[PDB]
């Protein structure tokens, strides 16, 4: 969040023509797509992250 | 009001609006509760739907 | 069958119970399905749809929701069930949020 | 009386009391201008009284 | 014949899609009991009345409980 926002508004506030705004924008989306648990790669560990996020709850049980 | 966020310029304030999901019967309200902060205008075409359905993904994560 | 016999069938196939041990529940049945027997509202299957998307894109899964776009297709291409709004309102009804069930083809 | 002063209080009571809570459900379907709903009950006494009534099928 | 038999496949086709569509929405009813909803709902039924007779069949074997 502080790397991509970084970036992003380097390459935003530089900008002669609105496409170099929006082409920064699509890149601070797809990184933080795949810094993220969101790909399709990483799903397995969004999948094992139900496993923590279910036995959290079952500590305060 | 209560917290220090009082402070903002009406835009700001008024571009957030809550987003309910559908709920299928059973479900903890956790998963259906995502902001949907719209942006109407030219600023659309800056920021586009797309964006802003990976970032309610985002936001739900 | 005939459709009330056939809702007998029904109450045999939930329950262990048979058709002589017990027809309260088939007389409960008819009850419930004989007071508004047709469909009560008009079909919005397009609506549902655009639901059951929304339900596997909460649980963040694309691959299905991609899947069911498909599953949804097929019922439609064939047609061999006549109220294909009914069966889909069926299952959103008897659907609570698994929490990502699973998904895997079969072959 | 108490039947021609308390019974005509009770039968208004119930009729006004009847088309109060129609009139509030008829504009809880209303609706930024939900604020008259609000304003009008703000702490309340049996201006509340079930939240939704429907039959089934 | 051979269109009454490729209508034969045509309903296990979508007895199939149907049971696919059961599993990935964690519905209780499996393929048996799919059959007889199937076959309800061809000659046309209120699926609002359908729902109620099935939460009250899977609650009356939990009257055995």
């Amino acid at each position: 969040l502080e790397c991509s926002w970084d970036e992003l508004w380097n390459k935003v506030q530089q900008a002669q023509d609105l496409d170099h705004i929006i082409a920064a924008h699509e890149v601070f989306l797809d990184t933080i797509i795949s810094r993220c648990l969101l790909d399709s790669d990483s799903r397995a560990l969004l999948n094992q992250l139900r496993a923590v996020f279910d036995q959290i709850i079952e500590l305060q049980n | 009001r209560a917290t220090n966020a009082q402070f903002d310029s009406p835009e700001i304030l008024r571009r957030l609006d809550v987003r309910l999901l559908e709920v299928s019967p059973g479900d903890t309200g956790w998963d259906v509760f995502s902001l949907d902060y719209h942006v109407d205008g030219p600023i659309a075409t800056v920021f586009t739907r797309e964006c802003m359905s990976h970032y309610l993904r985002v936001f739900n994560f | 069958k005939s459709p009330n016999v056939l809702l007998q069938n029904l109450c045999c196939r939930i329950l262990g119970r048979s058709e002589a041990d017990v027809a309260q529940q088939f007389q409960y049945a008819v009850r419930v399905i004989g007071s508004n027997f047709a469909p009560t509202v008009e079909r919005d299957e397009f609506l549902v749809a655009e639901k059951i998307k929304k339900e596997l894109i909460r649980q963040r899964r694309e691959a299905d929701a991609a899947l069911f776009s498909e599953l949804h297709r097929k019922l439609h291409s064939q047609g061999v069930l006549k109220n294909k709004w009914s069966i889909l309102y069926l299952l959103l009804s008897l659907s609570e949020d698994p929490r990502r069930q699973p998904s895997k083809v079969s072959s | 009386l108490v039947s021609g002063f308390e019974a005509t209080i009770n039968k208004f009571d119930k009729n006004f009391s009847a088309h109060l809570l129609d009139l509030l459900a008829r504009l809880s379907i209303y609706s930024g201008m939900a604020s008259v709903i609000s304003r009008l009950d703000f702490n309340g006494f049996y201006t509340e009284r079930l939240e939704r009534l429907s039959a089934e099928r | 014949a051979a269109a009454a038999a490729a209508n034969l496949n045509a309903v296990r086709e979508t007895m199939d899609v149907l049971l696919e569509i059961s599993r990935i929405l964690n519905t209780g009813l499996d393929m048996e009991t799919l059959s007889i909803c199937v076959r309800l709902c061809e000659q046309g039924i209120n699926p609002e009345a359908l729902s109620s007779v099935i939460k009250e069949l899977r609650k009356a074997t939990e009257a055995l409980k």
